[PDB]
């Protein structure tokens, strides 16, 4: 019952401003002690802003000034405005219900913010067509992207068991590639239709590929 | 300098005891504030552990147990498993610095749990990629334990070293290892040989897929 | 001076902490509960050199003067003594002033530790 949704997450270039929301859905924000903290890649985790049922408000020093932590009774949204932005604020941003003692009982998802002066890439997809024993593999490769995130889903999100969507990799030129592959029985291939559902929302990019065997 | 501080790596064999320490400042542990501990699986967001200093929350098992006296914390792990291989962090509460604070993290590995050997798929380039001018090799390595592999790639019987981009090992959602191994190279490159050829090495196991121009 | 939790929750409304800084009133009495166990006359030295006094333990560096503590800030302008009274007044205006801190009521541990996040409205419940 009790959920947790962020969204406002995405590319902004240094300096510039950021607002992300939360929507709760299952209890009462207003009667609860909300918290953000914060996760750069590979690192560990940083809290950023508390607000108190009571209405009061605080802040980490490395945010101070230049963050402010509100809330809207009447959308039961938690929110926190981001200004002057800096290449040490890019982290996964999480949303986060208080238990006793400042505990954290409940987290969101997290959305991700990216903070770089570098260009906006959309990727190109190509099919990886199953191969020429009674399972096969077949898939979508995701080329040159900037920045992450990018989602792939297989038939409108039907198709989940044997998927595998891989990390990205990293390339010298500064652009991300990605694969997904799933496996199915051999029989299938040629009759049962597989397309996937490639979103990149920084560049709106949306694409449907389908995935079919090799004709010689 | 640091808030509060844990070893980056801790290790131990399964069955074996292990143990995790937390210290802390002043301002914060030794100022009498209560610590908390979290459990932080791979693309996951992370899970209360420890809450107070010793009480654990339902679905934690009593393997898990922690102490606090002074300026510092620890965490112990009794028979020791597969499945407790994650980061671990601590959490207090700091008066000079006005705000909840944690600890750098630890790394827990558990050395000696079933080694399991890479499955390997390799992709020849699209033909719509070819299409476009363009050529790439996709090799997928997954399903491994431990997470130390090595990628070779060659061109018939000679190995290659330029257009090859790959990831540092990561773990999936099944406490193995997944990555990842590209080869850029342009539509004549690629009909210039008879085989293309991905070689995995991982601990004396050695797997090895092949594509051909067809 | 020894309260009950009833007859403290009453002096604490004429006092003026219902709602002092968006804190609602069972937060003041879990506090003084878990800091003195609602003794007026409650005094703990610390290994740091200073004491905490009275029903609401205010440290002797930073906000009351008890002439013992060295680098002593006295930041509520007032003697340690005066908050040993059983006369919660000097303890309710000093604890005015340190709660309007960055700290808020954090700077009561045992409130973070056992009152903060829980149901304090219980304690002010059936008076």
């Amino acid at each position: 019952q009790v959920q947790l949704v962020e969204s406002g997450g995405g590319l902004v270039q240094p300096g510039g401003p950021l607002r992300l929301s939360c929507a709760a859905s299952g209890f009462t924000i207003s009667s609860n002690y909300m918290s953000w903290v914060r996760q750069a890649p590979g690192k560990g985790l940083e809290w950023v802003s508390a607000i108190y049922s009571g209405g009061s408000t605080y802040y980490a020093d490395s945010v101070k000034g230049r963050f402010t932590i509100s809330r809207d009774n009447s959308k039961n949204t938690l929110y926190l405005q981001m200004n002057s932005l800096r290449a040490e604020d890019t982290a996964v941003y999480y949303c986060a219900r208080e238990g006793p003692g400042d505990s954290i009982v409940y987290w969101g998802k997290g959305t991700l913010v990216t903070v770089s002066s570098a260009s906006t890439k959309g990727p190109s997809v190509f099919p990886l067509a199953p191969s020429s024993g009674g399972t096969a593999a077949l898939g979508c490769l995701v080329k040159d992207y900037f920045p992450e995130p990018v989602t792939v889903s297989w038939n409108s999100g039907a198709l989940t068991s044997g998927v595998h969507t891989f990390p990205a990799v990293l390339q010298s030129s500064g652009l991300y590639s990605l694969s997904s592959v799933v496996t199915v029985p051999s029989s299938s291939l040629g009759t049962q239709t597989y397309i996937c559902n490639v979103n990149h929302k920084p560049s709106n990019t949306k694409v449907d590929k389908r995935v079919e065997p090799k004709s010689d | 300098q640091s808030v509060l501080t844990q070893p980056p790596s801790v290790s131990g064999a399964p069955g074996q005891r292990v143990s995790i320490s937390c210290t802390g400042r002043s301002s914060n542990i030794g100022a009498g504030y209560d610590v908390h501990w979290y459990q932080q699986l791979p693309g996951k967001a992370p899970k209360l552990l420890i809450y107070g200093n010793t009480n654990r929350p339902s679905g934690v098992p009593v393997r898990f147990s922690g102490s606090k006296s002074g300026t510092s914390a620890s965490l112990a792990i009794t028979g020791l498993q597969a499945e407790d291989e994650a980061d671990y962090y601590c959490q207090s509460y700091d008066s000079s610095l006005r705000g909840s604070v944690f600890g750098g993290g630890t790394k827990l590995t558990v050395l000696g749990q079933p080694k399991a050997a890479p499955s390997v798929t390799l992709f020849p380039p699209s033909s719509e990629e070819l299409q476009a001018n363009k050529a790439t090799l996709v090799c997928l390595i997954s399903d491994f334990y431990p997470g130390a592999v090595t990628v070779a790639w060659k061109a018939d019987s000679s190995p290659v070293k330029a257009g090859v981009e790959t990831t540092t090992p990561s773990k999936q959602s099944n406490n193995k290892y997944a990555a990842s191994s590209y080869l850029s190279l342009t539509p004549e490159q690629w009909k210039s040989h008879r085989s293309y050829s991905c070689q995995v090495t991982h601990e004396g196991s050695t797997v090895e897929k092949t594509v051909a121009p067809t | 001076k020894v309260f009950g939790r009833c007859e403290l929750a009453a002096a604490m409304k004429r006092h003026g902490l219902d709602n002092y800084r968006g804190y609602s009133l069972g937060n003041w009495v879990c506090a003084a509960k878990f800091e003195s166990n609602f003794n007026t006359q409650a005094t703990n030295r610390n290994t740091d050199g200073s004491t905490d006094y009275g029903i609401l333990q205010i440290n002797s560096r930073w906000w009351c003067n008890d002439g013992r503590t060295p680098g002593s800030r006295n930041l509520c302008n007032i003697p340690c003594s005066a908050l040993l009274s059983s006369d919660i007044t000097a303890s309710v205006n000093c604890a005015k002033k340190i709660v309007s801190d960055g700290n808020g009521m954090n700077a009561w541990v045992a409130w973070r530790n056992r009152c903060k996040g829980t149901d304090v409205q219980a304690w002010i419940r059936g008076c």
